[PDB]
């Protein structure tokens, strides 16, 4: 049954309050807006695009985040 | 009709008698939760209810002149078991925990001060106390937070001048204790106690919730007081803030938690089945 | 898990008269035990809490008494409304426990 | 005036500081009997109630207000249970409770159906009928006057003189805190290792003025990894700190 | 004023499934611990569940110890009965039930609901 840590992403407290979650190879039909699947897991609270920048917050096996936009 | 109102950081109290230097101190006990639903009463033709407690009670009050007179825990609010009566005179307390024979509208009855329209029997009490002030020390917000553990009391009181807004305002101030009763008692019910001038009263309100387990992030400064406090379940930034230690969070990924799915039922299959041993000979031969 | 019984659990009387119903339960239960009413085909409505405690809404007709394991309930007068089944509830020990219940009726 | 033995007084006893060497240096104490608990350590315990009965008695039925024994004061007049935990204390009074002449306001009930349970008192003076026949509130063959009177005159022996008589009963039933005693106490030295204890903080260590200050409510105070680190000074209300 | 409406019931196969809601709006709710009880077709009342203030403690029947669930979402004010496994001795009249405690519950009104019947055929 599947199972993970947990983590939070904040922009860093000074800049904002926002924040988004990544739940570890967890599928995005079986965690419980934005909500993206990666092969990394389920990514919430965050828009995947398709264009590139620099590394900002890494989230893992390609993909970054950062308050912006 | 219910009427709620946002309570937003309210009901902080100091958890023990120690004092703390700057230094965030992390609890865990029964605090009134963030951002939550108070109940805005009114009992104001009168109408004021028997409320449940079922793990303390925050109480707001928001009153110029002296209506909201004192409290009355109990059971069963009755004789044959043992009741508790807050009553608050001009100048001192007086705690009184005997068998109360409890009126169905209890009310104090003032000119003279009387005491026979809030119960009739006094029989066999085994607590009395005595202190001065416990109330009254533009408008002034008095809270207080009651907490039965084991066999006695917690009062936690904090008076505090506010200007006008919604009567719960936007602002952090810690509840300090005041007094601390044995009285060994099994308590469940409460209401609240009024003063009617001898029929006509004026306009009372009274803001009422209910405390409840959680985990609180406190801040102590420099001079012992509390400042700010972070409460560790209302929602993820809380919980990184709780996981850090800190009331600051820089930029990137902080791992706070667990996921791990539950079950939900039980299947349990096995064989079919075979040789059935036939009591059909035993139970039924002719 | 205490078991209570009840008693008469068939019972039928005129106007006028006076009913009691005696509640026993298997365990201790000392002050708690409410008494309910069910006419049929609707919910029940409570008239008797811890035993003594008579509500407000309900006729001074009904009374309560009894302690320990023996509970009664009383009714002076049996107006035409008053033709209901009648339960008992425990509150010592969860699980809370109903009584089998007595239908009261009219001669 | 004590009460008679058949309906004896009781006082409860709330919340005090109880000092018991004002037992201990008041009277000349013909039986002082501690059960459960032994008297030279009375001044440090806490108790919840302490039920103080009072009553006179015979000199020779002083052995009978003990957990389990019989004869006609113990049978029915005061049971003490046999849980038992408080303390006897009885005293001669023959200069007090007796007049030349007879003193026929000490009674004993003597008659009764049966026994009482422990800390039972009955006021009853329904003529008992012994006999098979009713004989309707008239006394006489068969069926007597209930309560006794004593006799006390002063020149009966030891064995008929009123002893006054105390029974406390302490128990320790719910409460977290009630009536306690007046513990130890001691010096404070400053600047010195020592073995110190604040008001149940026990501890070893060097006690130096304090530049802390505490909000009224606090006691002491910890610092950074949860170890004291400053006191109050129950006493003298005065924040030290601990170096170790 | 009050008003406990209730809805799930409806013909069950054996083994199958329900979750019984009760809707509350009236009363404050989420400051009273509520019960579920059931009255089997021509039977006494019976028992059959309990849930506290904040969710906390959950107290069943000796009998249904495990088939069923009970939940309460004080966001929209509803108490949940998932019921699983049922047998044909489960086809009732559930009702949403906030009985006169003083003792657990610490309630002072009897506020009963409706009851949903649940046929089990
Ligand atoms: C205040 O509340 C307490 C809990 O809400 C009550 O405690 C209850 O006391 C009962 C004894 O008086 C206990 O009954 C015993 O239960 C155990 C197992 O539960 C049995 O083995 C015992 O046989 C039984 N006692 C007897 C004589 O049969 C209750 O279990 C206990 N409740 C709980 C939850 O543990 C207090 O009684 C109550 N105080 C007052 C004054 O109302
Ligand atoms: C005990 O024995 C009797 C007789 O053998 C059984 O009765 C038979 O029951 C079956 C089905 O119920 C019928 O088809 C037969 O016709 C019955 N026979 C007679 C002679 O009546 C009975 O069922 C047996 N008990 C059990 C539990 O099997
Ligand atoms: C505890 O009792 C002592 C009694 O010695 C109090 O000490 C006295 O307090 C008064 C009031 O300030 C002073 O005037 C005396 O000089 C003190 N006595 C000595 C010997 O210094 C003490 O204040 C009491 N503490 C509390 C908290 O009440
Ligand atoms: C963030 O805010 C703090 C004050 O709260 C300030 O000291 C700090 O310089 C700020 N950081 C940035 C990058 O502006
Ligand atoms: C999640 O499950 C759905 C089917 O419910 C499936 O289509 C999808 O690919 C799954 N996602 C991952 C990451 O396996
Ligand atoms: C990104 O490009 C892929 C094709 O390379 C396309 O399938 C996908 O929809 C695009 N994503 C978005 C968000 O437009
Ligand atoms: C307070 O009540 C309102 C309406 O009843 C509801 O929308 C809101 O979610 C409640 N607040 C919380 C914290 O549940
Ligand atoms: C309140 O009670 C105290 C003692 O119980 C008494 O001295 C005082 O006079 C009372 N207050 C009034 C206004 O009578
Ligand atoms: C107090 O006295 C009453 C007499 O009416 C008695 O019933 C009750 O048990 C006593 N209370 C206690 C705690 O013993
Ligand atoms: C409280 O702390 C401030 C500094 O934040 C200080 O100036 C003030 O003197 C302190 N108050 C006391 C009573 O020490």
């Amino acid at each position: 049954c599947s199972f993970g840590g947990v983590s939070v992403i904040t922009p860093g407290t000074n800049t904002s309050n926002q924040v988004a979650v990544l739940y570890q190879g967890v599928n995005c039909t079986e965690v419980p807006s934005n909500v993206f699947q990666t092969r990394a897991g389920c990514l919430i609270g965050a828009e995947y695009v398709n264009n590139s920048y620099e590394c900002d917050i890494p989230i893992g096996a390609g993909i970054c985040a950062s308050y912006q936009t | 009709p219910p009427a709620y109102t946002n309570s937003f950081t309210r009901g902080v109290y100091y958890p023990d008698k120690v004092f703390r230097s700057s230094v965030l101190h992390s609890t865990q006990d029964l605090f009134l939760p963030f951002f939550s639903n108070v109940t805005w009463f009114h009992a104001i033709r009168f109408d004021n209810p028997v409320l449940p407690f079922n793990d303390g009670v925050y109480f707001a009050s928001t009153e110029k002149s002296n209506i909201i007179r004192g409290w009355i825990f109990g059971t069963t609010l009755d004789s044959k078991t043992q009741s508790l009566l807050i009553v608050n005179n001009a100048t001192n307390v007086v705690i009184k925990v005997c068998e109360f024979q409890f009126c169905n509208d209890p009310f104090l009855d003032v000119y003279m001060e009387s005491e026979f329209r809030v119960y009739s029997s006094a029989n066999n009490c085994t607590f009395e106390y005595v202190s001065q002030p416990f109330l009254m020390d533009f408008k002034n917000l008095r809270e207080f937070v009651f907490k039965n553990i084991d066999g006695y009391f917690k009062i936690y009181s904090k008076h505090t001048p506010i200007n006008l807004g919604r009567d719960l305002p936007q602002g952090f101030s810690a509840l300090e204790p005041l007094v601390d009763l044995p009285i060994g008692i099994n308590i469940t019910r409460f209401q609240t106690l009024l003063a009617l001038h001898r029929w006509t009263a004026g306009a009372a309100a009274y803001y009422v919730g209910y405390l409840q387990p959680r985990t609180f992030l406190l801040k102590y400064n420099e001079n012992g007081t509390i400042t700010d406090a972070v409460d560790c379940a209302l929602d993820p930034l809380s919980e990184t803030k709780c996981t850090l230690k800190s009331f600051t969070v820089e930029k990137g990924i902080y791992q706070t938690s667990n996921f791990r799915v539950q079950p939900t039922e039980s299947i349990v299959r096995f064989p079919n089945i075979t040789n059935l041993c036939p009591f059909d000979e035993v139970f039924n031969a002719t | 898990v205490i078991w209570m019984t009840q008693s008469p659990s068939s019972l039928s009387a005129s106007v006028g008269d006076r009913v009691t119903i005696t509640c026993q339960a298997s365990q201790d239960i000392r002050f708690y035990l409410n008494w309910y009413q069910q006419k049929p085909g609707k919910a029940p409505k409570l008239l008797i809490s811890d035993a003594s405690n008579m509500e407000t809404g309900v006729p001074s007709r009904f009374s309560g008494s009894g302690s320990g394991t023996d509970f009664t309930f009383t009714i002076s007068s049996l107006q035409p409304e008053d033709i209901a089944t009648y339960y008992c509830q425990q509150y010592d020990n969860l699980p809370f426990t109903f009584g089998p219940g007595t239908k009261v009726d009219f001669k | 005036r004590f009460a008679s033995v058949y309906a004896w007084n009781r006082k409860r006893i709330s919340n005090c500081v109880a000092d018991y060497s004002v037992l201990y240096n008041f009277a000349p104490f013909f039986a002082f009997k501690c059960y459960g608990v032994s008297p030279t350590k009375l001044n440090d315990l806490c108790f919840t109630n302490v039920y103080a009965d009072s009553f006179v008695i015979r000199g020779n039925e002083v052995s009978q207000i003990a957990p389990g024994q019989t004869g006609n004061i113990a049978d029915y007049n005061y049971k003490l249970p046999d849980d038992f935990t408080g303390c006897v204390i009885a005293w001669n009074s023959n200069k007090l409770d007796s007049k030349v002449g007879g003193n026929y306001n000490y009674r004993y009930r003597l008659f009764r159906k049966s026994n009482l349970k422990p800390f039972e008192r009955d006021i009853s003076t329904e003529i008992y009928q012994a006999g098979n026949k009713p004989c309707n509130g008239v006394a006489g063959v068969n069926c007597y006057f209930p309560l006794q009177s004593y006799g006390f005159r002063p020149t009966y022996g030891v064995g008929h003189q009123p002893y006054r008589v105390v029974v406390l009963s302490f128990e320790l039933l719910h409460a977290p805190a009630t009536v306690c005693g007046p513990k130890k106490s001691t010096n404070l030295v400053k600047n010195k290792c020592v073995n110190f204890n604040f008001n149940g903080l026990t501890g070893t260590g060097v006690l130096t003025e304090s530049n802390k200050k505490f909000l009224p409510f606090q006691q002491f105070g910890r610092d950074i990894a949860d170890t004291t680190d400053a006191v109050r000074d129950p006493q003298t209300l005065e924040i030290l700190d601990i170096t170790p | 004023e009050v008003q406990l409406v209730e809805s799930g019931g409806g013909v069950v196969q054996p083994g199958g499934s329900l979750r019984l809601s009760c809707a509350a709006s009236g009363f404050t709710f989420n400051s009273y611990g509520m019960h579920w009880v059931r009255q089997a077709p021509g039977k006494g009342l019976e028992w059959v569940a309990f849930i506290r203030y904040d969710g906390g403690n959950k107290y069943y029947a000796d009998s249904v110890k495990g088939r069923f669930t009970i939940s309460r979402d004080n966001s929209k004010n509803t108490l949940y009965l998932q019921m699983k496994s049922l047998r044909a001795e489960d086809t009732a009249v559930y009702y949403c039930a906030n009985l006169k405690d003083s003792r657990y519950s610490g309630s002072y009104y009897d506020y009963w609901g409706q009851g949903t019947l649940v046929t089990v055929s």
